[PDB]
């Protein structure tokens, strides 16, 4: 992953405006809808493209493509845009219409930001294939809270099993 | 208005010669109401307008921050006529100005139309301004501009009266 196919993404984006003649989203998208869609592969989850959801107010919004997992559970979310627009005011009327802001990557073909938990995490340019690989390590590793929680208690084990294990050993 | 559309293609091409209309007294008068309202417009009455107020689409943070955002445009009809509603911004909207208060035409523009232009966000098209000194938000404006419209539309009502009393013939 990360350099690898962070790499190949570099490649194949140039090789779409140059075999399409196209810099629109629509056909530009193939290339970070396939990096994101191989990096899941290898984690245990998919990039299930436009899938929808609804938003606190009821209005139904699809974004560009969802990270699933093997239980139908969204834990990411991602928008593209084309290089010909100014990503941060896309932002505000993305989020305005009922965008998730949990885990999301909006991304234009030059810059990519991602927002976690409410807050732009990072903002790194897609041209440097170690900082976007950062970016998707932060993106493809974001768990819920419940599972940050559950992490922790596994570890508390392993410093509670000798105090356990006297006690059995006791019995025996 | 009748000097104005006789020696329109004098007025256009030489500084403005005065006739010696018949009355004086009635002409004095008339320029001491006119100037009365144009440079003391902060503090004519201001003409009742009924401020209508919507709530934003969702609660999401950035729904406020786009409907704060100044739009000052002239709902006008189909035939594009105004419709007497003016759409300050995404939330707030008054109401209720008369179609006479858009005759005070001050150029291509009226006397309100000037007021909401003058007032929209518009980038700075220095460069180091549009970067550091640019802090103007409608947010910050929206009363005092809620109070110079209605002050203005007295003046602009006021002017055409004044204007339309005046004679249908130029000396
Ligand atoms: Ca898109």
């Amino acid at each position: 992953m990360s350099l690898q196919l962070v790499k190949k993404f570099q490649k194949r984006l140039e090789d779409i405006v140059a075999y399409g003649g196209t810099r629109n989203e629509s056909s530009v998208r193939a290339a970070f809808q396939q990096l994101l869609s191989d990096w899941a592969e290898g984690s245990g989850l998919r990039l299930i493209t436009e899938v929808t959801q609804k938003a606190v107010a009821g209005n139904n919004v699809r974004p560009d493509g969802t990270l699933k997992d093997s239980l139908q559970q969204s834990r990411g979310y991602w928008e593209s845009k084309d290089e010909a627009d100014t990503l941060d005011d896309e932002i505000q009327k993305k989020l305005a219409k009922g965008y998730p802001r949990d885990n999301i990557i909006f991304e234009d073909s030059r810059l990519a930001v991602l927002m976690q938990n409410g807050e732009e995490v990072q903002r790194v340019d897609m041209g440097d294939a170690g900082a976007l690989a950062g970016l998707l390590k932060l993106f493809f590793e974001f768990e819920p809270p419940q599972v940050l929680e559950f992490r922790k208690a596994v570890d508390h084990f392993k410093d509670e099993m000798p105090h356990l294990l006297k006690i059995l050993r006791e019995a025996a | 208005p009748a000097y104005r559309e006789k020696y329109a293609l004098n007025l256009r091409q030489e500084f403005p010669r005065i006739p010696f209309y018949p009355e004086f007294g009635r002409w004095a008068a008339w320029g001491r109401e006119l100037m009365a309202l144009h440079i003391g417009f902060e503090s004519v009455a201001p003409y009742p307008l009924k401020r209508t107020d919507e709530p934003p689409k969702n609660d999401t943070p950035e729904a406020l921050a786009l409907a704060k955002k100044a739009r000052l445009k002239v709902q006008r009809d189909a035939a594009k006529q105004p419709t007497g509603a003016v759409e300050l911004d995404g939330l707030t909207t008054l109401a209720g100005i008369p179609a006479a208060a858009w005759a005070y035409k001050l150029g291509n523009r009226s006397a309100l139309e000037w007021v909401l232009e003058r007032h929209k966000e518009t980038t700075p098209k220095d460069a180091t301004i549009r970067e550091k000194f640019n802090t103007y938000r409608f947010a910050d404006h929206k009363e005092r501009v809620i109070d110079l419209l209605a002050r203005v539309t007295t003046v602009s009502v006021e002017t055409v009266r004044i204007v339309g009393e005046m004679p249908a013939e130029t000396m």
